[PDB]
C-alpha cells in the first residue's frame, strides 16, 4: 500500500506499541498509554531515563525499500461447525434426497450417509446432532427447517 | 410562593414557528411535571400535552399529534414549547402548569401568552370621536363614545380623560374580524357636563407606541 | 435520574444455598440418551449465592463483580425484575451492555450510557386498565457510539400484583468467552414460600451477542409501583413490589450432562463437589457401584519459586571502562573484546547515572536475561551536536567518516555529560 | 381520547346562594381503590385558571372552604357553600392520571340582581372617518341584565346583518350590570347611499325592543 499509506516523511495515523510490561495474550487489543517502566525508578507517567512511550509512529515513506514500505495486513479468523451457519460460500445448492446413500454438504459439514426423516425432536436452537460416538448423527436443513 | 412566567405575546406569519418559555420559580423543575394548554374564545380550553423534565417523555393531543414538540431546560429551570407549520387556526392563548410532585393535589398556572398567527403587520389605531346623533333624541343625561378600528396587534387600551373620569365609563373588549381588531368605549355624563365641559378619550397602543387624544 | 430512594436501606450480603442450579447447554450440539462430560464456566452445586430482596424499607440494587460470569435466579409473582446493566465502569467512559424488558419487547443495546445512582424502569397511574407499560426511562440519560442493537418479538408483560405463593421462576446465565457473550434462559412455574425450590432445571440459549467488550461489574434492575393515591417526591417517593433475586458466580468446572431420549437434561454431577461425584466423573457414569476406585492423583503444589544461581562475581571492569582516565579519539575508537567473565547490568542501566540511554533491536530489560556470544565496547568522545549521529543508518562527519553503525546493529548507545 | 360535557352553560347565584356545576364524561374515571380522578379549574377575569378541588373530595391548599365537590361514576357536581363576589369566572373540569387529558365546555357564574332595561344610544360616523374613506355606525347598549341581549340593524327599513360586531363586558364591580355595543361597518359610498339608520335593542324585560334612529343629513 505504499502508493496510498505513505505520506511525505511519515504517517501518524498508523502507530504501534514498541514496549509492553509483559507478553500479550492472543486476540488481545491493548490501547493503554501507560509509560513503560524499564528501571526501578518510577516514571511518574512521564518520559525520562529508563522510561519510554510505548506508542510509536512508523517510518513509512514513498522512497522506502521493499522491507521498509508499508504492507496492509488483513487476518481472517473463523469457527467451523461451532455455531449456526451465518455465512457461506457462493456454492449452488440442489434439491434434497431421502432414503438414498448420497454425499451431503450441510452447513459446511461434508460426509456420506443415508438421509431419512428423523423421529428425534431437536430444540429450536439445536442444529447439529451427534451419536454416542460423537460422530455426525443428524442435522437441520438451513433453508427448510 | 410558586409562580410561572411566560412571554406576554407573540406574533408569527403562517408557516413559521414560535418558541415559548415557561419559567420555574420556587420549585424544582426536575422533580415536577410540566403541562401545556391552548385556550380559544369559542372552544374554551384545549389540552396540548405534558412533559417530564427528568424523563422527557411527551404525549400530545390527537388533534396536535405531530404538530409540535416539547422540551425543557434543567439548568435554566425553564420549560420550552415549539410550534411548527403554524396556520390561522393556531391563534390562541397558551398556558403552562407544573409543580405536581407526581400528585394531582398541587398545580399552578401562569398569566399565559397570546399567540396570533396571521400575515398582517402592525397597524396604528385610527381613533375617531363619536358625537350625539340627531337632536330628536334627548335625555336627562348625555352619552359619549370613542371609536377605535383598524388596529393590530392586541392589546389596546382606551380610557377617558387619562383615566381621571371613572363615572359611567365602560370598556368593551376588542373583537377579531378579518385579521383586524375593533373596540369601542362609552361614557355617560349629565347634560350639565357636555358640551359645556370638554370630554376626551385616550387610546394607547404599546406595540405601535401610538397615543391619540380626540375631543368630542 | 440521580434522585435516591427515600426508603432504600443497605443490608449485608446474605448468602443462600442452591441444589443443582448452574447447568446449561455448552453449545447448540444435540445429544440424547448419553452422558457427556464437558468443562466450562459453571456455578458449583451447593454453592453460596447472594440473598437479595425488594420491599417497600430495603431496596436492593447493588453493584456486583462480573468476573468470568455469573448466574441469576429469582422467584417472582408480578415479575418485578426488569433487567440488568452490564459494563466495566457502567458509565459513558466505555461501552456497556444492557438488557431491558419494558413491557413490549426485550431490548439489547451497546452504547456509551450515562451512569445513574439508581437506574430502573417503572409505570404510573394505571386506573381501569392495568396496562403496566413503560412510562419513564431512568436506565440512562444519554447514549452515543452504538455498535450493536437487537430487538426480540413483541409480547405483553403482566406486572399486576398477585397474592399467595410465588408462581413464577426465572433463571438466567451470563458469561463471557473471548468477548463473545452467551445468554441462557429458563422459565417454569413453582409453588414456593421462601428461598428456592429443591429440584433440577436446564437453561436454553436466548440470544447471541458477539459484542466483544470487557465487563467487570453489573447491576440488577427492579420495577417499582406508582398510583394516583400515594405518590412521592420525584423520584424518591416511589415503591416497588415484593420479589427476591439471587446472583451466583461461574467457575471453570466439569459436569456430566445426562441426556434423556428427547435430549433434555434430567440430572447433573459436579466433579469438584463430592468425591462420589469425582468417582462418577472418572467412570463417566451417573451410577457408582459398591467398591473402591481410583479417580485422580493428589499432589502438593510448590509454596513459592526459589532461584539459587551461582555467584556473579569476577565481573569485568565495565565501570573502569566507563570511568577510564582517557578515551581514544573518535576516528581512533578502541575496539575492546570482553569475554571470560560475568556482566551485571543492573547497576549500569538502572542507576540513572547517565544523561541518555537507548537500545536498538532489544529492550534493556530483555538483555539482562539473555546470554550473548561476542560483546564489544567502542569508547569515543564527540561533541554534543554529533551525539545524534550515533545510530543505525546515520550520516555526517562522525557517522560516515569516523564511526558507522550498521542498520542491523543490535547493541546499545550510552552517553553522559 | 375522552369527551367531556358540562351543563348548564351558565347560572346566576346571589351572594350567599349555592352554585351547582355538573360535568359528564364518556368513560369511567373511578378505579379499584375507590378514589376519583378529577380537578376543578376557575379562571377569573384577567387571570388564568386556578385549581379549586382535587380528587373531587379533597380541597386544594389555600382555597376557601366553601368550594367542595361530590359525586360518583361519570356524573359529578361542584357545590359552593356561600358564593362571594370573588367567585366570578368560568368553571372547568379536568381529567388527570396517565391519559390524553380532557377539558370541559366551561361554566360561567354571575351574581343575581334586579332586572334593568338597556340604555340605547346611537352615534353617527365622524367626519374624519368619512374623509378617510370609511364609516362605522356605533350603537351603545348599557345597564342591562341578564346578559342575554341582541341588536338588529336596519338601513332605510332594510335589515343588514353583515359587518356587525358585538362585545360583552365583564360584570361591573359596582352596579353588577352588563354593557354591549354594536358596530356596523360600512364604506363611504354605502354610508352616503342611505340616510335612515336604526338600532333596535331586543331584551327580555321589554317585549317591544328599544329603538333609536338618526338621519345622515341631520348629522
Ligand atoms: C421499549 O424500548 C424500545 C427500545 O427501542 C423503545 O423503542 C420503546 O419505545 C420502549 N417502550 C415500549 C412501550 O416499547
Amino acid at each position: 500500500s505504499n502508493n496510498l499509506d505513505s505520506k511525505v516523511g511519515g504517517n501518524y495515523n498508523y502507530l504501534y506499541r514498541l514496549f509492553r510490561k509483559s507478553n500479550l495474550k492472543p486476540f488481545e487489543r491493548d490501547i493503554s498509554t501507560e509509560i513503560y517502566q524499564a528501571g526501578s525508578t518510577p516514571c511518574n507517567g512521564v518520559e525520562g531515563f529508563n522510561c519510554y512511550f510505548p506508542l510509536q509512529s512508523y517510518g513509512f515513506q514513498p522512497t522506502n525499500g521493499v522491507g521498509y514500505q508499508p504492507y496492509r495486513v488483513v487476518v481472517l479468523s473463523f469457527e467451523l461447525l461451532h455455531a449456526p451457519a451465518t455465512v457461506c460460500g457462493p456454492k449452488k445448492s440442489t434439491n434434497l434426497v431421502k432414503n438414498k446413500c448420497v454425499n451431503f454438504n450441510f452447513n459446511g459439514l461434508t460426509g456420506t450417509g443415508v438421509l431419512t426423516e428423523s423421529n428425534k425432536k431437536f430444540l429450536p436452537f439445536q442444529q447439529f446432532g451427534r451419536d454416542i460416538a460423537d460422530t455426525t448423527d443428524a442435522v437441520r436443513d438451513p433453508q427448510t427447517l | 410562593e410558586v409562580q410561572l412566567l411566560q412571554s406576554g405575546a407573540e406574533l408569527v406569519r403562517p408557516g413559521a414557528l414560535v418558541k415559548l418559555s415557561c419559567k420555574a420559580s420556587g420549585f424544582n423543575i426536575k422533580d415536577y411535571y410540566m403541562h401545556w394548554v391552548k385556550q380559544r374564545p369559542e372552544q374554551g380550553l384545549e389540552w396540548f400535552g405534558w412533559i417530564d423534565p427528568e424523563n422527557g417523555n411527551t404525549i400530545y393531543d390527537p388533534k396536535f399529534q405531530g404538530k409540535a414538540s416539547i422540551t425543557a431546560d434543567t439548568s435554566s429551570n425553564t420549560a420550552y414549547l415549539q410550534l411548527s407549520s403554524l396556520t390561522s387556526e393556531d391563534t390562541a392563548v397558551y398556558y403552562c402548569a407544573g409543580s405536581g410532585n407526581y400528585e394531582d393535589a398541587m398545580d399552578y398556572w401562569g398569566q399565559g401568552t397570546s399567540v396570533t398567527v396571521s400575515s398582517a403587520k402592525t397597524t396604528p389605531p385610527s381613533v375617531y370621536p363619536l358625537a350625539p346623533g340627531s337632536a330628536a333624541q334627548t335625555n336627562s343625561m348625555v352619552t359619549l363614545g370613542c371609536l377605535v378600528k383598524g388596529y393590530f396587534p392586541e392589546p389596546v387600551t382606551v380610557t377617558w380623560n387619562s383615566g381621571s373620569l371613572s363615572s359611567g365609563v365602560h370598556t368593551f373588549p376588542a373583537v377579531l374580524q378579518s385579521d383586524l381588531y375593533t373596540l369601542s368605549s362609552s361614557v355617560t355624563v349629565p347634560s350639565s357636563t357636555w358640551p359645556s365641559e370638554t370630554v376626551t378619550c385616550n387610546v394607547a397602543h404599546p406595540a405601535s407606541s401610538t397615543k391619540v387624544d380626540k375631543k368630542i | 435520574q440521580c434522585v435516591n430512594l427515600t426508603t432504600r436501606t443497605q443490608l449485608p450480603p446474605a448468602y443462600t444455598n442452591s441444589f443443582t442450579r448452574g447447568v446449561y447447554y455448552p453449545d447448540k450440539v444435540f445429544r440424547s440418551s448419553v452422558l457427556h462430560s464437558t468443562q466450562d464456566l459453571f456455578l458449583p452445586f451447593f454453592s453460596n449465592v447472594t440473598w437479595f430482596h425488594a420491599i417497600h424499607k430495603r431496596f436492593d440494587n447493588p453493584v456486583l463483580p462480573f468476573n468470568d460470569g455469573v448466574y441469576f435466579a429469582s422467584t417472582e409473582k408480578s415479575n418485578i425484575i426488569r433487567g440488568w446493566i452490564f459494563g466495566t465502569t457502567l458509565d459513558s467512559k466505555t461501552q456497556s451492555l444492557l438488557i431491558v424488558n419494558n413491557a413490549t419487547n426485550v431490548v439489547i443495546k451497546v452504547c456509551e450510557f450515562q451512569f445513574c445512582n439508581d437506574p430502573f424502569l417503572g409505570v404510573y397511574y394505571h386506573k381501569n386498565n392495568k396496562s403496566w407499560m413503560e412510562s419513564e426511562f431512568r436506565v440512562y440519560s444519554s447514549a452515543n457510539n452504538c455498535t450493536f442493537e437487537y430487538v426480540s418479538q413483541p409480547f405483553l408483560m403482566d406486572l399486576e400484583g398477585k397474592q399467595g405463593n410465588f408462581k413464577n421462576l426465572r433463571e438466567f446465565v451470563f458469561k463471557n468467552i473471548d468477548g463473545y457473550f452467551k445468554i441462557y434462559s429458563k422459565h417454569t412455574p413453582i409453588n414456593l414460600v421462601r428461598d428456592l425450590p429443591q429440584g433440577f432445571s436446564a437453561l436454553e440459549p436466548l440470544v447471541d451477542l458477539p459484542i466483544g467488550i470487557n465487563i467487570t461489574r453489573f447491576q440488577t434492575l427492579l420495577a417499582l409501583h406508582r398510583s394516583y393515591l400515594t405518590p412521592g417526591d420525584s423520584s424518591s417517593g416511589w415503591t416497588a413490589g415484593a420479589a427476591a433475586y439471587y446472583v451466583g458466580y461461574l467457575q471453570p468446572r466439569t459436569f456430566l450432562l445426562k441426556y434423556n431420549e428427547n435430549g433434555t437434561i434430567t440430572d447433573a454431577v459436579d466433579c469438584a463437589l463430592d468425591p462420589l461425584s469425582e468417582t462418577k466423573c472418572t467412570l463417566k457414569s451417573f451410577t457408582v457401584e459398591k467398591g473402591i476406585y481410583q479417580t485422580s492423583n493428589f499432589r502438593v503444589q510448590p509454596t513459592e519459586s526459589i532461584v539459587r544461581f551461582p555467584n556473579i562475581t569476577n565481573l569485568c571492569p565495565f565501570g573502569e571502562v566507563f570511568n577510564a582516565t582517557r578515551f581514544a579519539s573518535v576516528y581512533a575508537w578502541n575496539r575492546k573484546r570482553i569475554s571470560n567473565c560475568v556482566a551485571d547490568y543492573s547497576v549500569l542501566y538502572n542507576s540513572a547515572s547517565f544523561s541518555t540511554f537507548k537500545c536498538y533491536g532489544v529492550s534493556p530489560t530483555k538483555l539482562n536475561d539473555l546470554c550473548f556470544t561476542n560483546v564489544y565496547a567502542d569508547s569515543f568522545v564527540i561533541r554534543g551536536d554529533e551525539v545524534r549521529q550515533i545510530a543505525p543508518g546515520q550520516t555526517g562527519k562522525i557517522a560516515d567518516y569516523n564511526y558507522k553503525l550498521p542498520d542491523d546493529f543490535t547493541g546499545c548507545v550510552i552517553a553522559w555529560n | 381520547d375522552v369527551l367531556m360535557t358540562q351543563t348548564p352553560l351558565s347560572l346566576p347565584v346571589s351572594l350567599g346562594d349555592q352554585a351547582s356545576i355538573s360535568c359528564r364524561s364518556s368513560q369511567s374515571i373511578v378505579h379499584s381503590n375507590g378514589n376519583t380522578y378529577l380537578e376543578w379549574y376557575l379562571q377569573k377575569p384577567g387571570q388564568s385558571p386556578k385549581l379549586l378541588i382535587y380528587k373531587v373530595s379533597n380541597r386544594f391548599s389555600g382555597v376557601p372552604d366553601r368550594f367542595s365537590g361530590s359525586g360518583s361514576g361519570t356524573d359529578f357536581t361542584l357545590k359552593i357553600s356561600r358564593v362571594e363576589a370573588e367567585d366570578l369566572g368560568v368553571y372547568y373540569c379536568f381529567q388527570g392520571s396517565h391519559v390524553p387529558r380532557t377539558f370541559g365546555g366551561g361554566t360561567k357564574l354571575e351574581i343575581k340582581r334586579a332586572d334593568a332595561a338597556p340604555t340605547v344610544s346611537i352615534f353617527p360616523p365622524s367626519s374624519e372617518q368619512l374623509t378617510s374613506g370609511g364609516a362605522s355606525v356605533v350603537c351603545f347598549l348599557n345597564n342591562f341584565y341578564p346578559k342575554d341581549i341582541n341588536v338588529k340593524w336596519k338601513i332605510d327599513g332594510s335589515e343588514r346583518q353583515n359587518g356587525v360586531l358585538n362585545s360583552w363586558t365583564d360584570q361591573d364591580s359596582k352596579d353588577s350590570t352588563y354593557s354591549m355595543s354594536s358596530t356596523l361597518t360600512l364604506t363611504k359610498d354605502e354610508y352616503e347611499r342611505h340616510n335612515s339608520y336604526t338600532c333596535e335593542a331586543t331584551h327580555k324585560t321589554s317585549t317591544s325592543p328599544i329603538v333609536k334612529s338618526f338621519n345622515r343629513n341631520e348629522c
